[PDB]
């Protein structure tokens, strides 16, 4: 039962998040098939990554946008690159695969990204943590 | 949230400006909408806004969208997908995982290969994902 | 590691009062924190520099559940400076050796 620090991206912000947790959209638990296309058929899966650097061009859809980086911890994640290999079409993204997705309790914080890419000084706890 | 971007797009053989309307509402709900010249030409409703103009795009059939989302060869990953409404997609190459500096905006302007049907689009990404396989 | 850090518990505590002597400046903070970590190699100068006059110490969100509820904390980090067991100031957010600085010197 090991847990590891995962981060996301997310425009939603943390009102939201820290009540509802972060939910997936789909029934498919094939995580090859959620690798090529996670919308055909909608997957299980919520995506993380354990390289935070990885989330700021999504919060602020390309520099374009504010947005939030959420900080978790969890056990039940499943290492992308680790079940795929060579043929992870996107490895460098350092994805970890939350099945059935994200509790609410297990998201730690949130810190604010603005649209140049320029981040809060501190981070919010979870109440529903802390 | 109403988000407002302009792009180009060829209608009847003339490039012309149109104005795209996100509109992202609770429970993940993405609108896109498109108006040229203060007409409204179509919307469509998705989990992220990939799909929306995959599907705006396979509604009009005879409009080029010279952006990066129509290019035959572009399609967000699974994260990007998911942490960025699918504003934020990949230009891929076959035999080549993507990398983060093929990431693009989907509607940034885009004049090559994207006279293509969104259906030929999720074809090409289909051989993509094959190609990684040696 | 920080050398001269000490790093408290909820026993060091009796409600909101400090069971430890003298001045101390705490650092509410978490090791998944990126802020908090933004401002170590500060308070690691302080607490060289600042040794004989100031205790610099560490409260880990994540290990300790009593405290920093009863300080409402909400963020981090969180600096809080204590005289003689008592609270009498707060800082949220990393900050410049310079601002630290002045923040101290200006309570002690
Ligand atoms: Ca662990
Ligand atoms: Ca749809
Ligand atoms: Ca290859
Ligand atoms: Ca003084």
């Amino acid at each position: 039962g090991d847990y590891i620090i995962t981060y996301r991206g997310d425009t939603r912000s943390f009102t939201e998040i820290f009540d509802k947790g972060f939910e997936t959209l789909g029934p498919s638990k094939d995580l090859y098939k959620h690798a090529l296309d996670n919308r055909a058929p909608p997957s299980d899966f919520v995506s993380t990554t354990i390289d935070p650097t990885k989330t700021i061009s999504f919060a602020t859809k390309y520099g374009q946008k504010s947005g939030y980086m959420y900080t978790m911890k969890t056990n039940h994640g499943i290492d992308v690159n680790k079940a795929l290999g060579a043929r992870s079409p996107f490895a460098a993204e350092a994805e970890i695969a939350m099945p059935g997705g994200v509790r609410a309790e297990d998201i730690l914080g949130a810190r604010a990204v603005n649209a140049d890419g320029e981040m809060w000084d501190y981070t919010i706890l979870n109440p529903k943590r802390y | 949230d109403v988000d407002k971007r302009k792009i180009k797009i060829i209608l009847n053989g003339e490039m012309e400006e149109a104005e795209l309307h996100m509109i992202t509402s609770p429970n993940r709900h993405c609108c896109l909408k498109i108006f040229h010249n203060n007409n409204q030409l179509a919307e469509s409703n998705d989990t992220d806004y990939f799909s929306c103009f995959a599907d705006l795009r396979n509604q009009l059939k005879n409009i080029i969208f010279l952006c990066k989302g129509a290019k035959i060869n572009v399609y967000p990953s699974a994260m990007s997908r998911d942490m960025s409404d699918g504003i934020v997609a990949y230009e891929t190459t076959l035999g080549q995982p993507g990398l983060p500096e093929n990431q693009v905006h989907i509607f940034d302007f885009e004049d090559k290969y994207v006279d293509i049907t969104p259906e030929e689009q999720r074809k090409f990404h289909s051989q993509w994902f094959e190609s990684l396989v040696d | 590691i920080s050398d001269r850090i000490i790093h408290l518990a909820d026993a060091d505590f009796d409600a909101k009062k400090l069971n430890v002597k003298g001045a101390v400046l705490i650092e509410f903070w978490a090791e998944w924190c990126g802020p908090c970590k933004m401002i170590a190699p500060i308070l690691d100068e302080v607490s060289e520099e600042y040794a004989g006059k100031l205790t610099v110490a560490k409260l880990n969100v994540d290990d300790h559940e009593q405290t920093p509820k009863a300080h409402g904390i909400r963020g981090i980090p969180t600096l809080m400076l204590f005289k003689d067991g008592e609270k009498v100031a707060t800082q949220v957010g990393a900050l410049s050796k310079t601002q630290l600085k002045a923040f101290l010197d200006s309570h002690i």
